[PDB]
């Protein structure tokens, strides 16, 4: 039982740290998405609408 | 007198036949019950700490 508990603890901690890693990556990723979207005029919105 | 001696003999025979085996059976049952109780208590403790961990 102690071995199983340690296994669960360590695997869960590792996967939670991995979730945090993608979290930080995705946040720093979306910041630049917003920054790029800020420089969109009517032509770009028209392109997005006609692509969708 | 034949039957009186038979009474004494059958008294002793009934003793040796059922009175002492009853006591031995009682001792066996209580010993085995002690063993089973200790086993169940230990298993329950193991399961409880399993659940806790």
């Amino acid at each position: 039982a102690e071995a199983e508990a340690a296994s669960v603890r360590m695997r869960g901690e590792a996967e939670a740290f991995a979730i945090g890693a993608r979290a930080r990556a995705e946040a720093e990723q979306m910041a630049k998405k917003a920054e790029a979207f800020q420089l969109y005029q009517e032509a770009a919105q028209l392109d997005m609408l006609l692509e969708k | 007198a034949v039957e009186a001696q038979e009474i004494l003999r059958t008294d002793k025979e009934l003793i040796a036949t059922v009175r002492r085996p009853a006591e031995a059976e009682a001792h066996r049952i209580q010993q085995i019950a002690e063993g089973e109780k200790v086993k169940q208590v230990l298993l329950a403790q193991a399961e409880a700490e399993k659940i806790r961990k």
